[PDB]
């Protein structure tokens, strides 16, 4: 088991930010510091708990003896994914970055995959120096910069002082090239053959003094205090007496708004949906979209939608993606028909009625319709195409194909070796799912040059009062705040 | 161009034509199933008539096609499914008189009323002489109602039957086909493939070494079964001899379903009676319809369309709208499927509910297939596998594991030989007879044989292969083998015979490959999600493909197994072994009981 | 940036949490197929980038080698680890970690 005591850290974590030396240099920089004076939450453990790992978690130890090792960093630290291991033994470094499951501490369960390891030394550095209680001192600094994990290390001894507020300079080391994601942390104390100060790295200007041997025996914040801002203006660490204009105030907005026109087009896409009287697949019907509304729920909620598979464009962020026109073809087949519905396939009405194209941006849907278009004893209404010449043209349509031949020789009619291409679809209420008549439609999208003026909702929200916002109305950015007015405007 | 692409072109059509054609003839016959009325009979026999033009006009447009220049083996298998023409072939007169001749069997057949010595008596064909047959064991009562029965129906059918062999071996001439059993024998066909083609005359050989390989188990049954007998008739059956005729067991030798009192080893211990739980739990037809649709998924087969349960008839809906309830469902055709029953709670409404599951099951199997090959690759898989389900339902490991037999019960040797033998002798009895009919016609169509060689023969033969003696001398006018209704309207045996091994085999292969311990019998194959696979890879194809792949698939061997009956049936034959010191062994041709 | 996001999850469509594919259960990824049959905008392109920093870091990789004698108090060029200038190198008293 472990505590949970809460304390402050006072000035402490400082490392250098770069690989270039300094010398009685007043030098400023801004980068991942802890911030000064800023609470650390400390864990006594004689367990183990789960740290989220936000912005460049630091670390410290002032032990009594080795116990703490296995530095652990990724989404969840578990669950087949990449969390790596920095567990140390005081021989080398023991790295153990690969991807596990449960490791608990070399000790692990499953391998799975694995990436970059190395030793070189013990990571913990494990000297006792003098007295029992040097406490290892395990400041380290572990972020993320554009993939490249980081990691400093300071075994700067200290005397029972826990936390203390003399300063310490945390030398660079070796750093991790993984290109992976980080979300929490847990140090994974390792297995038998004062310990945590997880302080957080939130982004700050830092106004770091060096020695003149390179060494920074001093450091103040830019944003704790109104005088270290002052010290921080004046690159200086000692302030005359007097009036200092350090910054600018300013409230920053609290909600974002968006606003736009009525989006009132009211195109026809529940009317397209519901006209009974439908076409065949061997006449396929098709549509013009011009100043239209995009408002997928329709294709989202009303009908089942058997079909919804489509590969060109996400039918998620679809709503907002905004073109001019859309060709939507609407034809009635059965189950198996839908799901040969495809680009570059195989398939009799795919390859003879309509054709999808290895280049089509679109989705296909389709639907269970298995009592508007059929009727009991027969519904003959129906057509379909089933013979030509060889694979048919993508958006082709075959109407009046007169009567397939074959067998070269001449026919006149429906008869021997010649017959008519349009065969009967007889449907009937009674189908099970595979010849149940379903109806499908095709709406291929095109990356149009034409103005765009299907978008969708435009997102409109409810504009606040008397607070600072960033309003979008009709398109015009900005922040402000926003009040009724008495203004004479035409 | 070529020929081949026409055949596919014309295949198309002929399928999406005949699709629809038979989806309405198959609604207008699931109304005869269900009404009876005027206008629907007129109405589905108008359709049927219109389906059969139909199929007679796509043949004759089909007949132009040749046979030498095909090549796919699909393409080969639809050829020959199409180019079967029938009655076809011959001319106008002689199809005029062939539907006469079938139209005298069926009056004759079913208005057939056999009169004992008191007229007062009608026994209207099978129904009251199947129940005086079981509920009865009057030596000369049944004796003499099989005798006039014979006396009957073979003294019409004496010369009728040689028509029709002269008019059969003229169809397949007509075919170009040596005999009419080789015609049937050509749904048994296999050409165009290397290590893969067997002809009509393996399938003579193999029943020959079943024969050879079954003749010392069914003399050791029959013997058991006669002293059986004995035991309840001593001056009756000769024990070193032969079993007369007329005791078989049944009315017409086929089944031996009617000798279970007298040939249960202890009849004072009750077998499985389940009928008494489920009348205690208020179970009923719909869930007993779930609960195979339950055990369905656990041998991973598909769900049930929602069709199904919609549409088809489960329960009988009143009385003025009678409906016949012979176990039977077919498809419909685009994939739906319906069922018939005159349900009750009890064990054999169960079985045969299975049988039919299994049936839309493998129905549903092969859906994806075309119109010409929708069906099973021989006239008895259907069957077949509808059996096998029974049989998986009437373990008893089944009923515990669905909980519908109390938990503590004790598994006995005598009860395991008690339901062995009754689903042992249920279809067993039969099979001696089926091929005893079937190798017969065989013969007869061939055309080896000269007329007045037939009964004595056909009595001698029998007695000397299974012990069946007649007790009553007829000479060669008699038809007494042919007073059945399956020989009515000439329906092959070889459908049965073929049932009956196939669905042996498909439930040993099944115990075998289901991890199964101890004895194959009394296990069920259910929770099985390999052997369900292993029954769809071979479900899906159905005639498009010879059953002789689908066969090395399940079992592992390429011709027909005769492991099944040994070891079906080897806790009765290891207890029959000992008790067989006692009994004596063989039997005698010449020993009549009527030799005095 | 520099950012690997291997899973295979799937992404609802709208806000029911189905799972699979078909109805508003989408996979995360769709095919990639590649045949020599599309044009020039779906060949499939095989590339590869290279990435360096240009920091004041000790060189690791440093291309052809060459290296000149180290001379001291004269006016020369330098070019230590790619740091072009010129001036008079001294050696130094400093403290460099």
């Amino acid at each position: 088991t472990t505590t949970q005591s809460y304390t402050n850290s006072f000035t402490r974590g400082v490392y250098y930010p770069d690989k270039v030396f300094r010398s009685s240099v007043l030098h400023l920089t801004q980068d991942l510091f802890l911030p000064f004076f800023s609470n650390v939450t400390w864990f006594h453990a004689i367990d183990n708990p789960v740290l989220p790992f936000n912005d460049g978690v630091y670390f410290a130890s002032t032990e009594k003896s080795n116990i703490i090792r296995g530095w652990i960093f990724g989404t969840t630290l578990d669950s087949k994914t990449q969390s790596l291991l920095i567990v140390n033994n005081a021989t080398n470094v023991f790295i153990k970055v690969c991807e596990f499951q449960f490791c608990n501490d070399g000790v692990y369960s499953s391998a799975n995959n694995c990436t970059f390891e190395y030793v070189s030394q013990p990571f913990l550095m494990d000297l006792e120096g003098k007295q029992g209680n040097f406490k290892n001192l395990r400041e380290f600094v572990f972020k993320n910069i554009d993939g490249y994990f980081k990691i400093y290390s300071k075994h700067t001894p200290i005397i029972g002082r826990d936390f203390p507020q003399g300063f310490s300079a945390l030398e660079p080391l070796v750093d991790l090239p993984i290109g992976i994601n980080i979300t929490r942390f847990q140090t994974l104390l390792a297995l038998n053959r004062a310990d945590y100060y997880v302080g957080y790295l939130q982004p700050r200007t830092f106004l770091l003094k060096y020695n003149e041997n390179g060494t920074i025996t001093d450091a103040v914040d830019c944003a704790l205090d109104p005088l270290s801002e002052t010290k921080c203006t004046l690159k200086s660490f000692t302030v005359e007496k007097g009036i200092y204009q350090t910054s600018n105030f300013r409230v920053q907005p609290t909600e974002s708004i968006v606003r736009f026109p009525n989006v009132t087009n009211l195109c026809p896409f529940h009317e397209v949906f519901n006209a009974t009287r439908f076409a065949s697949v061997y006449a396929w019907n098709r549509t013009r979209i011009s100043n239209c509304v995009a408002d997928y729920s329709v294709l989202y909620n009303f009908a089942p939608f058997f079909a919804f598979k489509c590969y060109g464009v996400s039918p998620t962020k679809l709503n907002d993606l905004c073109f001019t026109n859309v060709y939507a073809d609407s034809f009635v087949i059965k189950g198996n028909e839908v799901s040969q519905i495809a680009p570059g396939q195989t398939g009799n009405i795919a390859d003879y009625n309509y054709k999808l194209p290895d280049d089509f941006t679109g989705c296909v849907i389709a639907w269970n319709s298995n009592k508007l278009d059929s009727k009991h004893s027969g519904n003959y209404d129906y057509w379909y195409r089933l013979f030509r010449k060889s694979k048919l043209k993508p958006f082709e349509r075959d109407i009046s194909t007169e009567i397939y031949q074959a067998g070269n020789k001449p026919c006149k009619g429906k008869g021997p070796n010649c017959y008519f291409p349009l065969q009967s679809y007889g449907f009937r209420p009674t189908y099970g799912v595979g010849h149940q008549p379903y109806r499908v439609v095709v709406l291929s999208f095109e990356l149009l040059h034409a103005p765009a003026t299907v978008c969708g909702p435009k997102k409109s929200t409810n504009l606040v009062k008397n607070k600072c916002v960033n309003f979008n109305f009709n398109g015009l950015t900005g922040t402000g705040v926003l009040t009724k007015s008495n203004k004479k405007f035409l | 161009s070529t020929t081949e692409e026409q055949a596919k072109t014309f295949l198309e059509k002929f399928n999406h034509e005949a699709e629809d054609l038979s989806y309405q003839s198959s609604l207008a016959s699931w109304n005869y199933n269900t009404n009876i009325t005027d206008e629907n009979v007129q109405k589905m026999n108008e359709a049927r008539a219109k389906w059969s033009a139909f199929y007679e006009e796509q043949s004759r447009m089909a007949k132009t096609y040749s046979l030498e220049e095909i090549q796919n083996l699909t393409l080969k298998r639809q050829l020959k499914a199409l180019q079967h023409s029938g009655t076809s072939a011959l001319s106008a007169e002689k199809s005029k008189r062939l539907n006469t001749i079938l139209n005298k069997m069926s009056t004759i057949y079913s208005t057939g009323k056999v009169l004992d010595p008191n007229t007062q008596e009608c026994l209207a064909l099978e129904p009251g002489l199947d129940d005086i047959m079981e509920n009865s064991r009057d030596y000369n009562r049944r004796l003499w109602a099989w005798e006039g029965w014979r006396a009957e129906v073979g003294k019409q059918l004496r010369p009728l039957y040689e028509e029709y062999v002269v008019l059969e071996n003229e169809m397949a001439r007509a075919n170009n086909y040596e005999d009419y059993g080789d015609y049937w024998r050509g749904d048994y066909e296999v050409t165009g493939a290397g290590d893969y083609d067997y002809s009509r005359d393996q399938l003579m050989k193999d029943v020959e070494r079943t024969f050879a390989e079954i003749k010392p188990l069914y003399e050791q049954l029959h013997a058991y079964v006669r002293a059986k007998l004995m035991h309840t008739y001593p001056s009756y059956i000769s024990p070193t001899g032969c079993l007369p005729a007329h005791l078989l067991g049944d009315m017409w030798g086929r089944f031996w379903t009617n000798l279970y009192s007298l040939t249960v080893p202890f009849e004072h211990k009750p077998s499985i009676d389940v009928t008494e739980k489920m009348e205690n739990q208020s179970w009923d037809a719909e869930r007993i319809f779930k609960e195979a649709e339950k055990f369905f998924v656990s041998i991973s087969l598909p769900y049930m369309t929602q069709g199904f349960w919609d549409n088809s008839m489960l329960t009988e809906p009143g009385d003025g709208r009678k409906v016949v309830c012979h176990p039977t469902a077919w498809d419909l055709g685009k994939g739906d499927f319906r069922i018939k029953m005159c349900t009750k709670v009890t064990m054999d409404d169960f079985l045969t509910a299975h049988h039919e599951m299994g049936h839309i099951q493998y129905d549903m199997a092969y859906a994806a297939q075309p119109y010409l090959l929708r069906n099973g690759a021989n006239e008895g898989f259907h069957e077949a596998v509808g059996e096998i389900m029974s049989l998986s339902a009437a373990t008893p490991h089944y009923l515990k594991a669905l909980g519908l037999l109390a938990p503590d019960f004790h598994e006995d040797n005598e009860t395991e030989i008690n339901f062995l033998l009754k689903q042992a002798l249920t279809i067993v009895g039969t099979l001696p007879f089926t091929y005893m009919l079937e190798k017969w016609r065989w013969m007869v169509f061939k055309g080896e044989i000269p007329k007045q060689q037939w009964m004595e023969k056909w009595w001698e033969m029998k007695r000397e292969i299974v012990g069946v003696v007649e007790p009553l001398p007829h000479d060669e006018t008699y038809c007494d083998p042919a007073c059945l209704f399956h020989v009515a309207e000439d329906y092959s045996f070889i459908r049965y015979y073929t049932r009956t091994i196939y669905q042996f085999q498909f439930h040993e292969a099944l115990c075998k490959t289901a991890k199964h311990e101890g004895a194959l019998f009394k296990c069920d194959i259910s929770n099985s999600t390999e052997a369900g696979q292993r029954l769809l890879q071979m479900l899906r194809l159905g005639k498009s493909e010879p059953w002789t792949l689908a066969l090395e698939n399940i079992v592992g061997i390429k011709t027909m197994d005769v492991k099944p009956l040994l070891n079906y049936f080897e806790p009765l034959f290891t207890w029959l072994k000992e008790q067989n010191r006692n009994s004596f062994v063989g039997w005698s041709t010449e020993w009549t009981p009527y030799s005095d």
